[PDB]
RNA sequence: AUCUAUAAUAGUUUUUC
RNA sequence: ACCUCUGAAUAAACUAUU
RNA sequence: AGUAGUAACAAGAG
């Protein structure tokens, strides 16, 4: 019953792009509604991230042009690299080892962002010793407002 | 005197001279009418070599099938399907014994295979049996009409991009109640709604025909062509069959070539070096009759079974598919027949659909026979077919068994003073038999048929033969000491392929090379093909000459240009110049060759990119034979005779996908090079680069915020026209 | 701005949009293959009925502005009818070849850069060398070769990623250049294709011809080279051979592995002579590797090699006492070794024969990026001291010392379907095969060598089997560090030793590897097959023994000491085994000279067939022999004293004789030849007098004659199959 | 020393009464 | 009857070329 | 009639 409560609760666009990606590996939403879930909110939560910031004439921060961050999550694989690969190309960032979550222009560093029902700390060290970059951002959520 | 070329043998061991008994001058047997004869033979054929099996009734599509495993022990020398299955395990667990962990390795290479293989694998082939036209359609148009069929009964887990996710797509439509499908006529669509059993008996059922242009048989056979459902499960398990056989080294599969012919004579030379000096050897070139027609496909079952035990359950399902999907397979009857009345003067098609009820008295006696043998296996237009593998399918599964079958000839396991090995291609095989004596060898011999009797493979006795090893013959390969030279197979190669000017003369000095290098063709015979194909070049394409009053429609232009150039040694043979070519610069693309030696202009207005007869910039379109596109690298033109059917519309249809791809390929410029990959929508994916590519103009400063601003409106209105 | 404006037009039209939004970027290559179907199945045919028709050729509309529709003589160029599925339409041959003589031209001055690799061949052929034609008796050998070298240290994959970086580099996806090699080639051709005006496809191609390496399997005499294979039904025939040498510049990696591949065959041919020293000299002086006389190449090439390094002894220049294995320059500071083959089973369950060299011996490791010191004994790491760069490095130099101590565990810790044989059934190297195997993934091999506890001695690091500097156990007699030609005398038997008086190289120590040459290695004397391979020497030795029958056959009969002494017969005793070669000697020339006191057991193919094996130095020994081996391409193939034989094989119908499949002439039957089916070349004390004869009871071998005294009739199960009645003399 | 790129095209091989 | 259209793509493995 | 050979062509479709 979590796919009926998913589709309810978060809004189509991000449900239709969790099932897209769901679907790129192989995955039924219907079977797997636990990892339904969790990209949903992992979805959700890079687009609240993302939007409502843009970047001034100047070159800084501002909430109301251009957009503050490039948003990697939510595509195939392809186009994701794409976006990576263009971005380091036209930046001269390092080029990450696994496909980030956004890029900030502001920064000029590539966003890992993570939502976790554990405590954050052991999430952190999990995807820090699993990128095995000390270049790419690393920003842990998580559902007990920690 | 009369001449007897026959007698040349007399002095030149046969061997030698066995180009001389390949008749491949003259035009190859053809098949004029239908195949349907052929096909009911085959039918009746293969349930006669398992008469004595047992009868059942499908419970999901009605068709009567015949189970042969496990039936009696023959006690004649005929052909029979009567496999025992403990004896094929038996085989497979020796074969695994001898060779520890090769079926193990090659389940993780397949695993890999299986989870990496994309959807458009399947477009690679020629044919593939549309079930929604009950007709072969081309591989790429079958497989677009299927996944359009899919798609609008909510199958769409292909969208996915790999095979194994469209292999769901078709195990989950097997469970659809009704399948919709579309259909034209005289040029208006309808919609047909299939049920369960007819959908089902469509996705089980092969196309089949007769086999045309084909070389050293009196009368012509049936041959098959599998549908869209079954094609990639057919993959899979000859991937697996693959990669056990290149772990083998008594297959004949899948090496071809001089690589082959190493392989091969590595092996025999093995063979006789492992033999003792004081023990005969003996080799038997042999072949089996009607392999496909006895081999069992619950016999493939018991091989796959075996073969992945300890695998994750997902592998050993979608390797099991296939076997199963091919025990419950149907044949199609092909076109019918066509009925003359000489009195009337007047001729009618009998299609193949009506054979279940017609009457009779039009055939003749043996048709007449053959429906009355048929009839009980007739269903909705198609005949069950339980027993045998159809045509030309599982080869390398067919090379497993035979592999194996010659790996029991170990002395461990004959448990005596004679043993076995040889070769296993397919069906056909060689085997070397070694014993102190004359009754050993018949011994061995004796066990090795008996042995082939009881997993099912019946040694061809009329086209068999065994003498001192030293001279067989596997493949079309003639072995005496050494692999001899074959020129006449290759015979039919050398001339005008008819791709084009310029593909046609590569393929021709190309085609003088190879067989330089490997069929012994000679010096002077390399000349003589050379100038034989340039005169049949010139013939075909109507460029002779200029300096010729050959009188053709093309030979005003060629004189005209012939005039106008001051070094004649330039111009391209297709444009009237002469032959340039000779032993020594056979390797040399025509343009290269002779590029110093054109006129400035003449080379100007031959490699000039913007020409209408090729789609600093260079001549490009699949350059196949093509090392330089000139103006003579032209396509002609396509065959209109769909013009006069129903599906007209793909015309149109094919004119817009073209269209589209051209545009996806303005926006990722890689795409042409590399095949590229994703789920995303064409659409989608062209406005998501359009977006990253102009922001990153706008940040690298190469166009302004105005145009940036234009780009991001058209988008906005592109993703406004997408919804709607 | 073009491509959004001709998108936004395509999703306005209805069947555009259903086509773009409903198929994904996986279908697009689908519906790229979707077609009504091209008809095509006999394009001969179908090209030969095409041509007869007004307009086959299909052109894109402009051809309508681009040519008049008819020409001088009023004959139709194109014809308005389009062409199915498309918009291009039909057109005649006439307005190719109108084109190509009225069409606007343009500047053709980019199309040598394009298309280089074709270009090459032309320059190459153009600046070529011919030398004579040899009508010789060919072997040709089914191998290997490449057609496209493509790039040295790179692979196809590899190359294609390589490609992609240079030509779309946004398009590469997750791909990261990590070979050292890939990085320098990226940056070279970035810097060489840069502000280049070619189409990217186009671009893409061209590193395609020049980066990518093509091998296929070929029946290939002399060089195995891309510059040789090209030309290669231009140089190689059934009966002859076209010396060529290509105009182009050689590669030095070729010219060393084929210098290699020269100085083992003239070293192993020059053992078995009586002088080696002077037999190696005329050798050396008389071969050429791709036109070039050896001599300078020896002169003027760094190659360390146990042979090459004999060779240049034996010519006064100074060598360096190294060798190759793995990537590292060996030196035997040290030691002592005898080879030694022992058969072993490796970890995946797979029997091989392995060269073990015996005695202890200290060596010197140096690579491109690590360094190291190592002391051996038989099977058996006694330490390694290795002084790397990074961990990487250390690594490496690690796994080749392993597998150069050839330890069972390094044998037993093999794993998956490590194949030692060639997909076409070729016998590999087994170290090879283990070193490729192991720098792969070592995880197994480092678990399964031990773990040992270190002292602290000079503060040298220990290492753990996962890569880490421990300091309390490190790998069993492994320790980590932190960071020259000499003058030499050659005996008359090419022993070389140093000017102190130590022994650095022998015969022995080099190796028996029969490989092939890169480029082709031109011999001139009288026997231009003295230094060839296994199957021409076999060949050519034999056809020499039938046309020069007569005079052999007098020589023979009367003077048997100068025949068996002819230099003909060494190339045949560098194959025959070492240890076999005096036992082989004295059976056969026992056999020889019953043969001349039995007057009427006169056998010309017997003869024939044994005499190239009593070259050597008889050794005198009551064993029988019914088959002797000879060495070819690392398989003891025998050569059965009585009948034929996979190498010996003489047909009675055509008197014809074929040697390994291989003509090598007819004989003529001898007037003194015994039309009696008499044998006495067969058993080394018994004489064959005819077929089986119960009378004398049963069958016997032939390793159980000794028992036998004179006269004893008796049957043998002599030969394939076969029992024959002997009596001893 | 090793050495199945990918893809397209053509060609070759693969029979009961 | 005029008129109009049209001149016909098995499977697998391999080889060659790009 | 002829081609041809286990079934066709000796024009087909609209
Ligand atoms: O391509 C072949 C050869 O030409 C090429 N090669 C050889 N040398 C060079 C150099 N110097 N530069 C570039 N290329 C070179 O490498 C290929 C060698 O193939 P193959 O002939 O089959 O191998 P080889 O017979 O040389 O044996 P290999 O395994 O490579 O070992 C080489 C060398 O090492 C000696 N060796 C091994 N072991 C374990 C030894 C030992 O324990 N003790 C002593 N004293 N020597 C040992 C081998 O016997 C050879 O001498
Ligand atoms: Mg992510
Ligand atoms: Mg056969």
């Amino acid at each position: 019953g979590m796919e009926d409560f998913v589709r309810q609760c978060f809004n189509p666009m991000i449900v239709e792009l969790a099932e897209k990606a769901m679907k790129e590996y192989g995955e039924d939403p219907k079977i797997e509604t636990n990892k339904f879930a969790s990209i949903c909110t992992h979805l959700e939560v890079c687009f609240m991230y993302s939007d409502f910031h843009f970047i001034d004439e100047r070159g800084e921060s501002t909430i109301i042009l251009k957009h503050r961050f490039e948003i990697i999550e939510g595509r195939d694989r392809t186009m994701a690299w794409t976006v990576v690969n263009s971005i380091c190309n036209t930046t001269g960032v390092e080029k990450p080892k696994f496909l980030p979550d956004l890029y900030d222009y502001k920064e000029n560093r590539f966003i890992e962002i993570g939502v976790t029902r554990r405590e954050v700390h052991i999430y952190y060290l999990e995807k820090a010793n699993k990128i095995k970059s000390e270049k790419t951002h690393i920003h842990i959520f998580s559902f007990t407002g920690e | 005197m009369d001449v007897n070329p026959t007698l040349l043998f007399l002095k030149v061991p046969v061997q030698n001279a066995i180009s001389t008994t390949f008749p491949y001058t003259g035009d190859p047997p053809y098949s004029h009418g239908t195949g349907t004869g052929y096909t009911m033979d085959t039918v009746n054929r293969t349930h006669k070599y398992s008469e004595k099996g047992k009868w059942t009734t499908n419970t999901e599509t009605g068709a009567p099938q015949l189970n042969p495993i496990d039936g009696p022990l023959p006690e004649d020398n005929e052909p029979s399907g009567y496999a025992q299955t403990d004896c094929v395990l038996e085989a497979m667990a020796f074969l695994e014994e001898s060779h520890p962990g090769i079926f193990e390795n090659s389940c993780l290479e397949t695993m890999e295979i299986v989870q990496q293989t994309r959807v458009d694998k399947l477009t690679q082939g020629r044919q593939t049996y549309d079930w929604t036209l009950n007709r072969n359609q081309p591989a790429a148009t079958a497989l677009a009409n299927t996944i359009e069929v899919f798609r609008s009964n909510g199958l769409t887990a292909n969208e996915s991009g790999r095979l194994i996710d469209f292999l769901k797509d078709v195990m989950d439509s097997m469970d659809k109640e009704e399948m919709e499908i579309t259909t034209h006529f005289q040029i208006g669509k309808k919609k047909q709604r299939l049920n369960k059993r007819s959908y089902l008996i469509r996705a089980l059922t092969l196309n089949t025909m007769t086999k045309d242009a084909e070389r050293g048989k009196l009368k012509r056979r049936a041959i098959a062509t599998p549908g869209m459902q079954i094609r990639g499960f057919v993959y899979f398990v000859e991937a697996l069959a693959r990669s056990i056989c290149e772990k083998l080294e008594q297959s004949g599969l899948p090496v071809g070539g001089n690589e082959k012919k190493a392989k091969l004579a590595n092996v025999v030379r093995k063979m006789m070096t492992n033999s003792q000096d004081t023990e005969l050897s003996f080799t038997i070139t042999g072949d089996n009759t009607k392999w496909n027609e006895n081999q069992n496909p619950r016999m493939f079952l018991a091989m796959i079974t075996y073969i992945t035990r300890n695998q994750p359950e997902w592998f050993r399902n979608v390797l099991s598919i296939a076997p199963i999907m091919f025990s419950n397979k149907m044949a199609r009857l092909g076109k019918g027949y066509m009925f003359e009345s000489k009195s009337m003067k007047l001729r009618t098609q009998v299609p193949a659909e009506m054979l279940a009820n017609i009457d009779l008295k039009y055939f003749n006696k043996s048709t007449r026979e053959k429906i009355e043998k048929i009839r009980p296996l007739l269903i909705d237009g198609t005949a069950s077919l339980s027993p045998g593998m159809m045509m030309g399918m599982f080869n390398m599964l067919s090379t497993v068994l035979g592999v194996s079958i010659l790996n029991l000839g170990q002395k461990k396991y004959t448990k005596t003073t004679y043993w076995w090995d040889g070769l296993q291609s397919s069906d056909d095989f060689a085997l070397i038999v070694n014993a102190p004596n004359h009754e050993g060898i018949q011994a061995g011999v004796d066990r090795f048929y008996r042995t082939c009797k009881l997993v099912g493979i019946n040694m061809s006795k009329k086209k068999s033969y065994i003498n001192r090893t030293g001279t067989f013959e596997f493949t079309s390969f003639f072995y005496r000491y050494g692999f001899v030279a074959n020129f006449s197979m290759e015979l039919p190669s050398f001339g005008v392929s008819g791709i084009n000017e310029s593909a046609d003369m590569s393929v021709g000095v190309t085609v003088i090379k190879n067989n330089m290098i490997n069929n012994d063709l000679g010096p002077a015979t390399a000349q003589m093909a050379l100038q034989l194909f340039i005169k049949d070049y010139r013939y075909t394409y109507r460029c002779h000459r200029g300096d010729t009053q050959i009188q053709t429609r093309r030979a005003f232009e060629l004189k005209k240009l012939w005039e106008q150039t001051r070094s004649k040694a330039g111009l391209l043979v297709s444009d009237g110049g002469p032959n340039l070519y000779n032993i020594r610069n056979l390797h040399i693309p025509e343009v290269c060759l002779k590029w110093e030696l054109m006129d400035e202009d003449y080379q100007g207005r031959l490699c000039n990119p913007m020409n209408p007869f090729v789609s600093n910039a260079v001549v490009m379109p699949s350059m196949e034979y093509d090392a330089v596109a000139t103006t003579h690298s032209w396509i002609p033109k396509r065959n209109r005779s769909i013009l006069n059917t129903s599906q007209r519309g793909i015309l149109e249809d094919e004119q817009m996908y073209q269209k589209c791809c051209n545009l996806f390929e303005k926006f990722f410029p890689s795409s042409s090079y590399r095949r590229p990959v994703g789920i995303s929508s064409m659409v989608e994916a062209m406005v998501s680069r359009a977006r990253i590519d102009a922001r990153i103009d706008f940040e690298s400063g190469r166009i302004k915020k105005e145009e940036f601003a234009e780009i991001m409106k058209i988008c906005s209105t592109i993703e406004e026209l997408r919804r709607q | 701005m073009e491509r959004i404006k001709e998108l936004r037009d395509l999703m306005s039209q209805s069947r555009t949009r259903e086509i773009l939004t409903k198929t994904t970027v996986d279908h697009m290559a689908i519906i790229k293959k979707y077609t009504s179907g091209r008809q095509e199945k006999n394009p001969a045919l179908r090209m030969k009925w095409m041509m007869a028709m007004k307009y086959p050729i299909t052109a894109d509309k402009r051809i309508m502005e681009m040519i008049p529709e008819r020409n001088e003589q009023g004959q139709t160029l194109w014809s308005k009818t389009n062409d199915a599925g498309s918009d291009r339409v039909m057109v005649s041959p006439l307005a190719v070849t109108w084109w190509n003589r009225n069409g606007p031209t343009t500047s053709t001055v980019h199309y040598p850069k394009v298309y280089k690799t074709y270009f090459e061949k032309v320059e190459r052929l153009k600046h070529g060398t011919f030398g004579p034609v040899h009508f010789r008796n060919q072997v040709k050998i089914r191998r290997r070769v490449d057609i496209n070298p493509g790039h040295a240290d790179l692979s196809a994959k590899e190359a294609q990623d390589v490609i992609m970086e240079v030509v779309f580099p946004n398009e590469v996806g997750a791909r990261i250049l990590t070979s050292e090699s890939q990085l320098t080639i990226t940056k070279e051709k970035k810097k060489e294709l840069q502000d280049c005006k070619i189409a990217p496809l186009m671009v893409a191609y061209m590193l395609e011809r020049e980066l990518v390496r093509k091998t296929r399997f070929l029946p290939v005499a002399g060089g195995t080279s891309s510059v040789y294979i090209e030309v290669l039904h231009l140089t190689q025939g059934t009966c002859w051979e076209q010396m060529y040498t290509p105009g182009g510049e050689v590669r030095n990696d070729d010219v060393d592995q084929s210098l290699i591949i020269a100085a083992r065959n003239i070293v192993r041919r020059a053992t078995v002579s009586a002088d080696p020293l002077a037999s190696l000299l005329e050798m050396c002086h008389s071969t050429q590797i791709g036109g070039v006389r050896m001599v300078d190449i020896l002169r003027q090439n760094p190659t360390e090699e146990q042979a090459v390094d004999i060779c240049k002894a034996a010519m006064g220049l100074r060598i360096s006492s190294s060798f190759s294995f793995g990537g590292f320059t060996f030196k035997r500071t040290s030691g002592s070794s005898v080879k030694r083959e022992e058969e072993v089973l490796t970890g995946n369950l797979q029997t091989l024969k392995i060269r073990v060299h015996e005695g202890y011996e200290e060596f010197t490791m140096v690579g491109r990026r690590a360094t190291a010191i190592l002391r051996k004994a038989t099977r058996r790491l006694i330490q390694l001291i290795v002084s790397g760069k990074d961990e990487q490095s250390i690594a490496e130099a690690i796994i080749v010392a392993m597998v150069f101590s050839q330890e069972d565990c390094m044998i037993k810790a093999v794993r998956g379907d490590l194949n030692f044989v060639n997909r076409a059934n070729q016998r590999l190297n087994p170290m090879h095969q283990l070193l490729r195997h192991f720098q792969k993934d070592a995880k197994v091999l480092f678990q399964n060598w031990g773990i040992e506890p270190i002292d602290n001695v000079m503060g040298m690091i220990g290492i753990l089997p996962d890569m880490t500097p421990s300091t309390e156990m490190s790998l069993r007699g492994v320790r980590v560090s932190k960071m020259e030609r000499v003058v030499v005398s050659i005996d008359r038997f090419l022993r070389v030793r140093d000017q102190r008086g130590n022994v650095l190289l022998s015969p022995e120590e080099v190796s028996e590897t029969q490989g092939t040459e890169k480029l082709t290695i031109t011999y001139s004397s009288s026997m231009m097959w003295e230094i060839n391979g296994p199957e021409s020497v076999l060949v050519n030795t034999y056809q020499w023994i039938i046309r020069n029958w007569e005079n052999v056959k007098i020589q023979w009969s009367q003077d048997p000491t100068m025949l068996y002494n002819k230099m003909e017969f060494e190339p045949f005793q560098s194959l025959v085994p070492k240890a076999a070669r005096g036992q082989y000697s004295g059976f056969v020339r026992v056999l020889f000279q019953q043969m001349r006191d039995v007057l009427g057991t006169f056998d010309t193919v017997q003869i024939i067939k044994l005499l190239p094996f009593a070259a050597a130095p008889p050794e005198q020994s009551r064993m029988q022999f019914s088959s002797l081996t000879v060495n070819v391409r690392g398989s003891g193939m025998r050569i059965v004293v009585r009948g034929n034989s996979p190498v010996f094989n003489y047909n009675k119908a055509t008197k014809r004789l074929t040697v390994l499949g291989k003509d090598a002439g007819a004989l003529m039957e001898d007037p003194d030849e015994g039309t009696a089916g008499v044998e006495s070349a067969v058993l080394r004390g018994f004489l064959i007098l005819g077929k089986e004869n119960k009378r004398y009871g049963p069958a016997l071998s032939i390793n159980e004659l000794s028992n036998l005294a004179k006269g004893e009739k008796a049957n043998v199960l002599i030969g394939q199959g076969d029992v024959v009645l002997v009596m001893k003399r």
